[PDB]
């Protein structure tokens, strides 16, 4: 047995959002459901216990509500730090015994638009004292999150050896990236230029590494 | 809260952290990568211990907080975390019955006349009274743990090789980095200056090659430093300095 719950809810900032979690009467029917938020790198915090109490220390623009075997919980005034996944959980056939909802995922729309900034680090001379050759892509402090990726070198697109990472979430709420090209160190030094190409929203950002001048 | 352990055990073996005063209730939550949450197993002050049923069988909990989890698989690999649960059963008297009588004759009525007459001492007792009750419920975790990733794994704790990332001598506002590479398995933690440096700092989310060695990057940005890579799973720390270019 799983509780139910919306894949995912998005909202304006400032704005109302509402999750529901539909379980039975095993579970939450039979008494009142909790509330969780779990937002990566920080410790869950509990949200709301029973129906409606609100918790040790969340504010008033979080609600909770029930009516029959869904449990719903409400966020107004919506801030661009309550980007999270939220958990409803209750008890069935015991006190001891836990069920959880299947999750939701939370995300406030309409924060400013901002340009990545890029920087490309050539290797360092203690990888070059193996025979490897990292040149490392920093994306930084762009919104929307969701930038495109390519390589060059001398004036053509690099299609093996890269990496790149999905855009995870900065502590100021925007968005971050990196890209990697692994290269030996005879490789490093056969081309005349490398070249990290980022694009977001129609605009591009280039920096440029040359070995020569390393 | 804060629970320890190791990062990572062999396929069939057991799993052992624990969490660190006995005025509390404390219970484990396991979450799987990307997966939802996943109730383990609860511990009250009196001793008692309650347990997922389908996870009972293959895990356990004693100390004087310390879980253990038997013949763990792939499927075991999760970030477990410490609550402090705060479980509740109450028992209500089947309602209909509205008057519940006392301790004494341990018995629910819907008419209080028949509240002092023990189980069936009255002919009449069956229609008006029962001795059963209604179970319900409450639960919720009054407070949590950062976590521990344990990951579940045949292959062999590799530690990182980290180098500092400066930019080439070709201004206005410094960059530099340090770039952990060639790990397994996560986490691992990146401060810079011992964490008296916290603005301006980001760690990137790892990458991982066709090698199957993960490899990520900590960034500063500034107007000497030392980053602060640790790997648990290596039992490894290294403070890199980061010297910028001559030129």
């Amino acid at each position: 047995a799983v509780l139910n719950q919306p894949s995912s809810v998005s909202g304006s900032l400032g704005q109302r959002v509402s999750i529901t979690c539909s379980g039975s009467s095993s579970n939450v029917g039979n008494g009142y459901v909790s509330w969780y938020q779990l937002i990566p790198g920080s410790a869950p915090r509990t949200l709301i216990y029973g129906d409606t109490s609100r918790a040790s220390g969340v504010p008033d623009r979080f609600s909770g509500s029930r009516s029959g075997n869904t449990a719903t919980l409400t966020i107004s005034s919506l801030q661009a730090e309550d980007e999270a996944d939220y958990f409803c959980a209750s008890a069935e056939d015991s006190s001891s015994n836990a069920v959880f909802g299947s999750g939701t995922t939370l995300t406030v729309l309409g924060q400013p638009k901002s340009p990545p900034s890029v920087t490309l680090f050539p290797p360092s001379t203690e990888e070059l004292n193996g025979n490897k050759a990292t040149l490392v892509c920093l994306i930084s402090d762009f919104y929307p999150g969701s930038v495109t990726v390519v390589w060059k070198a001398d004036g053509s697109t690099i299609t093996r050896n890269v990496e790149t990472t999905r855009a995870s979430k900065q502590s100021n709420s925007k968005y971050a990236a990196s890209s990697y090209l692994s290269l030996t160190s005879s490789d490093w030094k056969s081309k005349g230029s490398y070249s990290c190409e980022v694009t977001h929203e129609g605009s591009t950002v280039t920096k440029t590494v040359k070995p020569s001048e390393c | 809260l804060r629970e320890s352990g190791p990062s990572l055990v062999k396929p069939s073996q057991t799993l052992s952290l624990t969490c660190t005063l006995s005025d509390k209730a404390v219970g484990w939550v396991r979450q799987a990568p990307g997966k939802a949450l996943e109730w383990l197993g609860s511990i009250d002050t009196g001793g008692n211990a309650g347990y997922n049923p389908g996870l009972k069988s293959r895990l356990s909990i004693t100390q004087d907080v310390s879980l253990s989890v038997s013949t763990v698989t792939t499927e075991d690999s999760a970030t477990y975390y410490c609550t402090t649960v705060q479980q509740k059963t109450k028992k209500s008297c089947p309602d209909g019955y509205t008057y519940d009588c006392g301790a004494a004759r341990r018995t629910c009525c819907s008419r209080y006349d028949f509240c002092g007459y023990s189980m069936y001492a009255r002919a009449d007792w069956d229609w008006y009274c029962t001795a059963n009750y209604i179970n319900t419920y409450e639960f919720y975790v009054d407070a949590w743990g950062q976590g521990l990733l344990v990951t579940v794994s045949s292959a062999s704790t590799t530690a990182p090789k980290v180098y500092p990332l400066s930019s080439c001598c070709g201004s206005s506002t410094v960059t530099l980095g340090c770039l952990v590479s060639s790990y397994m398995p996560e986490p691992v933690t990146v401060t810079w200056n011992s964490g008296a440096l916290k603005s301006g700092v980001h760690t990137f989310p790892a990458v991982l090659q066709s090698s199957g060695l993960y490899s990520l990057s900590s960034m500063v940005t500034v107007p000497t430093f030392t980053c602060n890579v640790a790997h648990p799973a290596s039992s490894t720390k290294v403070d890199k300095a980061v010297e910028p270019k001559s030129c």
